[PDB]
RNA sequence: AUGCGAAAGCAGUUGAAGACAAGUGCUUGUCGUUCGUUAAAAUGGCCU
């Protein structure tokens, strides 16, 4: 029982437990009427009005394991409806930010604590955040570019939030989990939701592509595997609900994760196609059959590699011809017509394969000329009109192991007109590293030699994207959305 | 209209209007130039407001009642400040005021002069052959306010200092209802029911002109120094005559006409507008007694105008907290699959006594029954011989037919498997010769993909099942 | 001139009420609509016209709050399981009350309700309650501005009707009493300040099938109070039955006699008494049937004598289904089956 | 050429710094129940309840004093722990808000009003211990405060009145409890 | 709050040859009726105007059938020899029948008594006799005289305009919709002729080379012609004077051809043909004349006709067969005191200010398993899923949902042996498929994990485990062979 | 359950102090207690 409150005369009791239901007891006849699906657990509840017009309560959203993300609520009590809902952005990070405690419950599971587990977990989390230099907090965040709306992919859900008006506009459940037909209590709390990992839009804006994985329940025969599902959603420019149009079960065979999704540029199919890249080497190109009404395969490239690498990337030229598939240690240049190596008839040392000293975390092309690669220790800017590296930069003290293999792409991004922006984060140490962090923001040019602009922010920065009116949006651990603009 | 008697202030910022409410009249002041639920109720259910006036430093209004009294009503406090009484019990048929002197026409022709700043009745008054009267105005000769004008279908210019008529103009047929001094030499007069307005000249005693409206006249107002005239007509309208006293030209028509039409096509009636130097103030009733207003530029709108107001005719109840339909703004949309196309990622697409002659015939055609009979043939030597005798394009289409039949009827994948086995044995040359073998033999590849992926869990289940079976069989 | 003249109706007028302070009538019928008219004598114009969807109306009442007086509501109800509450200039705010907290097996239809005040009596904060008929003897009582469930009373036999009386006590305190009448003629009187506890029972003389009871002559749910000091105690209690008979009691003797004899027993009408309505003062009692045309009679009190010169045989009454006295101006409003309300003004008031 | 600004804010700033659960909510519905007031992590939003719309917003970065109270970028120790609706100094001048920060700071601001560069500032003495809660009946004010000497805290109850001098807030030791666990 | 999400069914990735919407419509065409006539049936015509009737030829017999009751309404049998073509007018009233003695007889439908006009044509048998489409006083008939004559039925003594220039056995002709003067005529040596009647008309304006003997010709559009002859059929453009498609998807000679347009259908235009094998196949001219459906009648099928575009009743598809068999296949189709008392129901709010609506769109009924899983009774949910006559997809979605929520062992705790047996029966069945095999793997894994002791104790479950062992071994054998064949394909790449 | 790692896996982890309860100065268990490490219960289930 997490929240309790009394009415004013003292005849009704309000009870606020884990199962997301707010229960009103008549005390005399011991009776109850209750509101059963409340978008999270009821941390706190009370009455407000001098007659009892409104019930105001505080919800947790207990699924968000990386960060506690509250939601205030004010209910009109006659209709039992929601006269007000108050919220901010709800990002899911990769690890628990500074000194967060999960709520208390009857057992110790992966959404809550016991009592003893609460105390010990508090101390252990603080000590681990002090000690380990593994720590990263990098959140996926997408942007609807024909409405400029931030899409924070929650676990098994999407919070559509805009930054102008600074308020949530939608919450949608994008997975067939156990998301709402129950309030999870103990071993339901042991179970968990299928997680959305990747979320992209086409450049046209009218197609959303979501990749999620789903985990089976524990202690069963088929608990070892996962199931990875791709989904394609549409909407018209007047509604606020995405209709599922195509569900693709198990891309690239059984239990094979698609560790990069890339939409298509405009010129190829009016930006109505996507590329899926595994951790093995396979690249698939899906597109929209329009005499049908669906998405299907239209070009495969499936090699069988006995080596798995968790960090891939890829990039696409603006014409729709050159594709740079950067697998670990090696970038391959492919023609889209053949999905094979672009072998030069002239052979002017424009070799189809590049081998880079560290593992690739990012490939980008700022124009049809300059290719930027962010490698596991360093950063290399190369030209394509002459096959030689232009510029180099050392990042090995800055990013040693403080990011997982595959998150520097969401760290560093580029404007398609002026330049790119670097992001470096270090935590301020005193004599041992302390809690607080410090993140510097550097803006290079297309040649990457001259730094266009240097700035510094105090709190850790988890994600930089570029706003399509040539500026840059960045999120923060404490969710303060900022902009680097003209 | 439910608005019995209404009148603007000077300078056009607040209108008084007296209207009836469960058979008790209330007066109310509303502001216009940019609600007020204050009112004054007449406590008696019989006395009515007979005439109305605004008076200037503290603003007030003056209410000539039915009873025989003339109330003086402040606005800020809803309180009758002082109730003058003519020493009689009649109906004050008209009230008027200039400066501090106040003059009222009683029901029995008795003129009364009151003083405001003295709170007194100065003089009772009556003259000869002014026997029925219902309108009074006072000419602005300055602060010397002599030679007032009275009327009831015969306008008479009466002096005070000698108590006699000087000039008498021919009026109307019906009684007059509007009598307003336009300039220091002219005045306009309009009866009750006539569409005509007579512009008379005082000293000559003549009719300079007549102005003819389009329906029966109800309310008149004029600009500063005789430039324009707004007419509230009985149908609901507004008729400005631009420059009325200029240069047959005996009768003049209305220059500019204004109506008010809402979105739904209905016709909202205007009452009691007010004009000034290039600013026209129009009023109407939105709900049954609540007056709404508008300001508009009559020197710039065209000759015929229809104000377009947004009146809620057949509103759909857009609640602010509900959605457009059903849910509220705090819930969460469910995950509904619907008629989405569920596919896999292994669906390659968009990238001797034989029967060989009847098979090749069926597959040049496309015959379920004939192909079903040939497939119901069983003997493996006959199968080998038929596929040995067949043609490669026929073999490819045979492979597709066999694979789709397998994928539907998975029970039929023994004999159809030996069929596809012998086909891939024999005709392999054309198969290695055709380029896009995946796009050709799509469904075969997908069906074998499903089954070969199914295998390992079956191995595990058989392992555990055999363990339990031998456990209960050993003892 | 008919209040329903400027904008007619399409079913019978089931509910008329005057707003307690402002000049306004509210009519509702089976056309699922609610029409509010600004009433004069001359031109009775349409202020507003709401139209619910798929929900009829049998009972619509105005209700202004007592401690607040800047809070008006309109409560509407038909034979469904919800009760709409319109709050009171471009789009309405209509809550609905649809859940009884637990006690849902009693009433399957919200259609017979009354609206009264109640004092918390620990705090002196008055609030509006909504009384509903129920299954067998059940009267359910819900706190209005929050829709909560306060208290329930059970009379035996079948409830046929109920009514609300007040009693002042001192400076700033009153207490409210609920009267409920069986079909046999047995009358229960509970009080609501302390919980549902029967103050008294008695029996009406005769009264074989009793279909309506009304209290009148003080403050009641038709000519209602506007501040706590202006609450009075009712004097007359009239009980109208199915056969046409209207017994009529003085409370100042009935409460002391505890199985009383009526002051009078009126028998002018001959069909089922389907409307009783006292004046705001209590000097006229309007009794009106529903089963036949031209079936309204006014009664002078304490004479308990039917007025003889109105209605005459050429009075356009119709099948009278609604009667509403005016609180202030002395009007009477009668609505019939054809959907035409009709005003009269009494010249005494 | 390039400017770095902060445009939007998030988290709703719960009363978790106590962790004793006094009252986790600190939002306060206004007097005439038309406006709702939530103190965010970097601003104070004033929503309007008849139309679900944020009307006035009170950011911390615009006025300098709030930038000196909350925006000390070395430590976010100071946080809003209570919001009171009236004026604590004068009786009923309306559209004013007093805000009680975790460490003895009290500010009088004016929602629905143009924010001038003079919010009425007050500092409470004796707060070597940290503030926990501030509440009031008519006229009289009381403060729960958290102090120490078994990893628990002492709750000191103080009585607050005003106006011995202008800046002076009169504080008296009403009572004290030693090792609290829960408190409502 | 929010609403309760309904349980989503389990839609597997789709297997090839799913059911297409064209297949849905043309399989709704059902309720076959077979009528054995006297001899073969040549031609079948529909009344255009009120399409409720259709004539069918025979040997010395024309029969008017009805669309409402599918019974023969009228018989024209005043013929002395084999009647060839019975075609209605384009206006409804008057039908013409070309005989084989050499004359045509034109008289009104719904009156076999009154022979209205008898045009003596050439002494060779007249096969095809049509009325015009735009005009309605000009008939055109061909013969074995290898000439087609245009008669004007006011002046029925002389052909108003003869039409020659063919070679051998003119047996098909067709007018063209937009041009009311241009006649296409399909001969029997191929060589479809195109005449313009306001010219001389002795010579064709231009010819078309359908190299097989053309069996029918239809102006499918104002600019396109379709030609039925030999094995294939070929559709030609008119103005550019070139064939456009050639579909040879048949076995024997295609015989009859019909075309319907802008009707109640997922397929806008339907071009159907009939091809002497029972095979009647239906194509669409928007996806380049690909087959969308096909029926098989046993005997050699001669004529076919689908009901016209304005039928508005039960639509028909008629096929006449050389065995003498007509085959019809049809897509089918208080008191006033009280009302005055309560007359306000049907109002719907037409003249009111604000219209509010609140009532709920009533959802479909929840099944018993969905009620049980919504009310948390897991064991009752499992038993109610394993009630006998349910759907495979539904039992699969129950087990999928219950496993996804986690209540596998919780649902399986209290089960006694006689209650294990229904689960094990459906498990024994559903081991054979693929998706059901994965879910039965999970559930029988936990059943064997639980109940080994009562498995030893009771003998019925022992025999059930024997059957399960045999079938799982058989399934392993199946998947082994399938993996082998996939290896064979990967070799043969 | 921590680190590295691919959806596999590969290495490693379960230490004391204090306090209290029960049973017999001794045994177990407990923690709204400290420091060191990379570390199932109270017959109780979702409104209209």
């Amino acid at each position: 029982v997490l929240s309790l409150s009394f009415s004013h005369d003292g005849s009704y009791l309000l009870s606020g437990g884990w199962e997301k239901v707010m229960s009103l007891w008549q005390l005399e006849t011991n009776s109850q009427q209750f509101l059963p699906r409340l978008n999270g657990i009821i941390i706190d509840c009370q009455v407000l009005g001098p007659q009892g017009n409104y019930y105001s309560l505080i919800l947790q959203m207990t699924e968000n394991n990386s960060n506690s993300d509250y939601q205030f609520l004010l209910l009109n009590a006659s209709d039992l409806t929601s006269k007000l809902s108050i919220n901010g952005p709800l990002p899911v990070f990769n690890s628990t930010i500074k000194h967060i405690q999960q709520p208390i419950s009857a057992m110790n599971t992966k959404n809550s604590n016991s009592i003893t587990s609460l105390n010990h977990s508090k101390k252990k989390q603080s000590r681990k955040l002090i000690k380990s230099r593994r720590q990263d907090f990098t959140t996926n965040v997408e942007i609807n570019p024909i409405n400029k709306n931030l899409y924070f992919p929650h676990i098994s859900a999407v919070q559509i939030f805009d930054f102008y008006k600074n308020e949530q506009v939608n919450y949608q459940y994008l997975t067939s989990g156990v998301n709402n037909s129950m309030g999870k209590v103990r071993f339901e709390l042991n179970l968990q939701d299928p997680i959305i990992t990747d979320l992209k839009f086409t450049k046209d804006g009218q197609w959303m592509i979501t990749y999620e994985i789903e985990y089976p329940p524990n202690d069963l025969l088929s608990s070892k595997d996962l199931t990875h599902i791709l989904k394609f959603w549409t909407k018209n420019d007047n509604e606020t609900n995405w209709n599922l149009k195509t569900k693709v079960i198990n891309p690239h065979g059984i239990s094979v994760p698609i560790t990069k999704i890339l939409p298509s540029p405009r010129s190829v199919n009016n930006s109505q196609g996507c590329l899926t890249a595994d951790n093995n080497g396979g690249l698939k190109f899906w597109s929209f059959d329009s005499h049908e009404s669906n998405w299907c395969l239209k070009k495969i490239s499936l090699p069988n590699f006995n080596h798995f690498s968790n960090s891939v990337s890829l990039a696409w030229s603006q014409d729709g011809s050159l594709i740079f598939h950067g697998f670990d240690d090696k970038l391959q240049i492919l023609d889209f017509d053949t999905f094979k190596k672009f072998e030069s008839l002239e052979n002017t040392k424009t070799v189809s394969e590049f081998t880079l000293d560290s593992e690739i975390q990012t490939v980008k092309l700022i124009n049809d000329t300059n290719l930027i690669v962010a490698t596991r220790t360093t950063l290399n800017a190369i030209n394509l009109l002459r096959g030689q590296v232009i510029n180099s930069f050392d990042l090995y003290p800055f990013v040693n192991g403080v990011y997982k293999n595959g998150h520097m792409d969401r760290l560093i991004t580029c404007d398609e007109r002026t330049g790119n922006i670097a992001l470096v984060i270090n935590q301020q140490l005193t004599d041992v590293p302390t809690i607080n962090y410090k993140s510097r923001i550097i803006i290079f040019d297309s040649d990457l030699s001259t730094k266009l602009g240097n700035f510094t922010h105090h709190e850790y920065i988890s994600w930089i994207g570029w706003n399509y009116d040539t500026d840059f949006i960045f999120l923060d651990i404490e969710s303060t959305l900022g902009v680097v603009g003209t | 209209s439910p608005v019995l008697q209404s009148a603007y202030d000077p300078s056009g910022q607040y209108l008084c209007y007296v209207t009836v409410a469960l058979d008790k009249q209330r007066v109310g002041v509303q502001p216009t130039q940019r609600w007020n639920e204050n009112f004054l109720y007449l406590e008696d259910s019989k006395l009515k407001v007979t005439c109305l006036k605004w008076v200037n430093d503290t603003v007030a209004i003056i209410l000539g009642m039915n009873n025989g009294e003339i109330w003086l009503y402040s606005v800020l406090a809803n309180e009758v400040t002082y109730k003058f009484t003519t020493g009689n019990s009649y109906e004050i048929k008209d009230i008027d005021l200039m400066g501090n002197q106040l003059w009222c026409i009683d029901s029995s022709d008795a003129f009364y002069q009151f003083d405001l700043l003295q709170f007194k009745l100065l003089q009772h008054f009556r003259i000869n052959n002014c026997v029925q009267l219902n309108k009074l105005t006072i000419v602005p000769a300055g602060d010397s306010v002599a030679q007032l004008l009275v009327a009831s279908h015969s306008i008479s210019l009466i002096d005070i200092e000698e108590k006699k008529v000087v000039m008498t103009f021919p009026g109307h047929v019906s009684p007059v209802s509007t009598l307003q001094v336009i300039t220091n030499e002219f005045f306009i007069s309009g009866a009750e029911g006539d569409r005509f307005l007579n512009v008379y000249d005082i000293h000559s005693g003549m009719t300079k002109c007549v102005l003819v409206a389009e329906s029966d006249i109800k309310e008149l107002s004029h600009s500063g120094q005789a430039d324009s005239i707004a007419v509230t007509t009985e149908d609901g309208s507004l008729e400005i005559f631009v420059d009325p006293l200029v240069s047959g030209n005996k009768s003049k028509k209305s220059s500019k006409k204004i109506q008010i039409v809402s979105k739904d096509g209905r016709k909202v009636p205007i009452y009691n507008a007010f004009i000034n130097k290039d600013l026209l103030n129009v009023s109407w009733l939105q709900n049954a007694t609540m007056p709404y207003f508008k300001n508009l530029q009559w020197r710039e709108i065209p000759n015929e105008y229809t104000v377009e107001i947004s009146l809620n005719w057949n509103n759909k109840n857009k609640s602010a907290d509900r959605d457009l339909h059903g849910k509220d703004l705090a819930s969460a949309t469910n995950y509904v699959e619907g008629n989405a196309r569920v596919t896999s990622g292994d669906n390659f697409k968009h990238v001797t006594g034989t029967v060989t002659v009847i098979l090749s015939q069926a597959l040049q055609s496309n015959d379920h029954s004939l192909l079903e009979t040939v497939l119901n043939n069983r003997d493996e030597r006959v199968i080998r011989d038929t596929i040995f005798r067949l043609k490669p394009a026929l073999a490819v289409i045979l492979l597709e037919r066999l694979a789709e039949r397998i994928a539907r009827q998975t029970h039929r994948q023994g004999p159809l498997n030996v069929w596809v086995k012998w086909c891939l044995i024999i005709h392999g040359g054309y198969l290695v010769s055709i380029p896009n073998l995946m796009s050709t033999l799509s469904s075969l590849h997908s069906t074998l993909k499903r089954r070969s992926d199914l295998l390992p869990r079956l191995l595990a289940l058989d392992a555990r099942l055999d363990c339990t079976i031998n456990k209960f069989k050993t003892l | 001139k008919d209040a329903n003249a400027s904008h007619p109706s399409h079913s019978a007028i089931q509910s008329l009420s005057f707003h307690p302070s402002k000049p306004l009538l509210l009519t509702g019928g089976y056309d699922k609509t609610l029409r509010i008219y600004h009433i004069d004598g001359k031109t009775n114009h349409l202020v507003t016209s709401l139209h619910l969807v798929g929900s009829p109306i049998q009972t619509c009442t105005f209700y202004t709050s007592l401690s607040n007086q800047n809070q008006q509501n309109i409560f509407t109800a038909g034979r469904r399981r919800y009760m709409h509450s319109w709050d009171l200039s471009q789009t309405a705010k209509i809550e609905k009350f649809s859940r009884l907290y637990g006690h849902e097996s009693t009433q399957r239809s919200f259609e017979n309700f009354k609206v009264a005040h109640l004092q918390n009596s620990q705090t002196n904060s008055v609030h509006g309650i909504v009384l509903l008929q129920g299954n067998n003897g059940w009267i359910n009582i819900l706190h209005s501005t929050s829709g909560l469930w306060l208290m329930g009373c059970k009379i035996e036999g079948v409830i046929t009707d109920f009514c609300i009386d007040y009693q002042p006590i001192s400076r700033g305190k009153f207490r409210t009493i609920l009267i409920a009448v069986n079909a046999y003629g047995e009358v229960w009187e509970f009080d609501l300040n302390k919980n549902g506890h029967v103050i008294r029972r008695w029996k009406d003389q005769g009264g074989v099938g009793i279909t309506k009871i009304q209290v009148g002559g003080g403050t009641t749910t038709t000519c209602p109070a506007l501040q706590i000091s202006k609450i009075k105690q009712n004097r007359w209690l009239a009980v109208g039955s199915e056969s046409g008979f209207v017994n009529l009691y003085d409370r100042n003797n009935a409460m002391t006699s505890s199985t009383p004899t009526p002051v009078a027993a009126l028998d002018q009408l001959t069909t089922t008494i389907s409307n009783l309505q006292f004046s705001p003062d209590g000097q006229i009692l309007c009794m009106a049937s529903r089963a036949v045309k031209d079936a309204l009679r006014l009664v002078h009190l304490p004479s308990c004598s039917v007025f003889s010169n109105w209605p005459t045989s050429g009075t356009p009454l119709g099948k009278v289904t609604s009667v509403a006295f005016s609180p202030s101006g002395g009007l009477l409003a009668v609505g019939n089956e054809q959907g035409k309300v009709r005003l009269w003004k009494l010249n005494h008031y | 050429q390039y400017k770095l600004s902060v445009v939007s804010g998030g988290k709703p700033a719960l009363n978790n710094l106590s962790s004793v659960t006094g009252n986790k909510n600190i939002a306060r519905l206004s007097q005439d129940q038309r406006n709702y007031i939530i103190p965010f992590n970097n601003q104070i939003k004033v929503y309007s309840v008849e139309t679900r719309q944020c009307v006035k917003t009170l950011k911390f970065a615009n006025n300098s004093l709030l930038s000196g109270i909350f925006l000390q970028e070395e430590e976010n120790n100071e946080s809003i722990v209570k919001i009171l609706l009236g004026d604590i100094t004068v009786p009923q001048q309306a559209h004013l808000i007093t805000v009680f920060t975790n460490n003895g700071h009290v500010i009088v601001l004016n929602y629905k009003g143009k924010l001038v560069e003079s919010p009425k500032h007050f500092k409470i003495s004796l707060a070597d211990e940290k503030l926990a809660n501030v509440f009031h009946s008519e006229g009289n004010y009381r403060i729960l405060t958290t102090f120490k000497d078994n990893s628990l805290q002492s709750y000191r109850l103080y009585a607050l009145t005003f106006d011995d001098a202008k800046k002076q807030f009169e504080v008296a030791h009403q009572a004290e409890w030693h090792n609290v666990i829960l408190s409502n | 709050s929010t609403a309760r999400p309904r349980i989503i069914t389990s839609k597997a990735p789709l297997l090839p040859q799913q059911t297409t919407p064209e297949q849905r419509y043309w399989r709704q065409y059902t309720s076959a009726q077979l009528v054995k006539e006297h001899n073969s049936v040549t031609h079948i015509s529909f009344n255009p105007q009120h399409p409720h009737d259709f004539a069918v030829t025979s040997s010395t017999r024309v029969q008017i059938f009805s669309s409402r009751t599918r019974q023969v309404i009228k018989t024209f049998s005043r013929f002395k020899d084999v009647v060839y073509s019975a075609s209605f007018r384009s206006d409804g009233k008057l039908l013409c029948a070309g005989d084989a003695t050499g004359l045509v007889s034109v008289y009104d439908s719904y009156n076999p008594r009154t022979i209205l006009l008898s045009i003596n044509a050439s002494t060779h048998p007249t096969h095809v006799t049509k009325f015009h489409t735009q005009d309605n006083k000009i008939l055109a008939t061909a013969s074995d005289d290898r000439v087609t004559r245009l008669w004007d039925i006011s002046n029925a003594y002389e052909p108003q305009l003869e039409l020659t220039g063919a070679t051998d056995y003119v047996r098909t002709l067709s007018f063209i919709p937009a041009a009311p003067h241009l006649v296409a005529t399909g001969s029997y040596d191929g060589l479809i002729r195109l005449y313009d009647t306001r010219s001389s008309g002795s010579t064709p304006i231009y010819s078309l080379n359908h190299d097989q003997p053309v069996e029918n010709v239809i102006a499918v559009s104002p600019t396109q012609i379709v030609s039925c002859g030999g094995n294939n059929f070929k559709v030609w453009d008119l103005t550019s004077n070139k064939k456009l498609y050639e579909r040879g998807n048949f076995n024997k000679a295609v015989t009859c051809l019909d075309y319907v347009e802008n009707f109640d259908s997922p397929m806008q235009s339907a071009l159907i043909a009939s091809s002497l094998d029972g095979h009647v196949k239906v194509f669409d001219p928007l996806d380049n004349f690909q087959v969308k459906f096909g029926w098989k009648f046993s005997g050699p099928v001669l004529s076919c006709a689908v009901s016209p575009s304005t039928a508005q009743g039960n639509r028909h598809l008629v096929a006449g067969l050389s065995s003498g068999l007509l085959a019809i296949r049809t897509k089918k189709k208080k008191s006033n005191n009280f009302q005055r008392m309560m007359r306000g129901s049907e109002y719907q709010g037409d003249q009111e200010h604000i219209i509010h609506n609140d009532k709920v769109r009533s959802q479909r009924r929840m099944r018993a398993f969905e009620r049980n899983i919504n009310q948390f009774k897991w064991s009752e949910a499992l038993d109610n899923a394993f009630v006998p006559g349910m759907a495979k997809e539904l039992t699969l979605t129950v087990l999928q949902e219950l496993r996804k929520r986690g209540k596998v062992r919780v649902a399986l705790y209290g089960r006694d042996e006689s209650t294990l047996e229904p689960l094990l029966n459906w498990c024994l069945k559903g081991i054979e498929d693929v998706r059901s095999a994965s879910i039965v793997a999970d559930w029988v894994a936990v059943v064997l994990e639980l109940y080994g002791n009562t498995l030893e104790s009771s003998p019925v479950l022992q025999e059930l485990m024997i059957d399960l062992k045999t079938k799982v071994r058989h399934e392993i054998h199946k998947s082994k062979e399938a993996q082998r064949i996939e290896g064979m394909l990967q070799l043969l790449t």
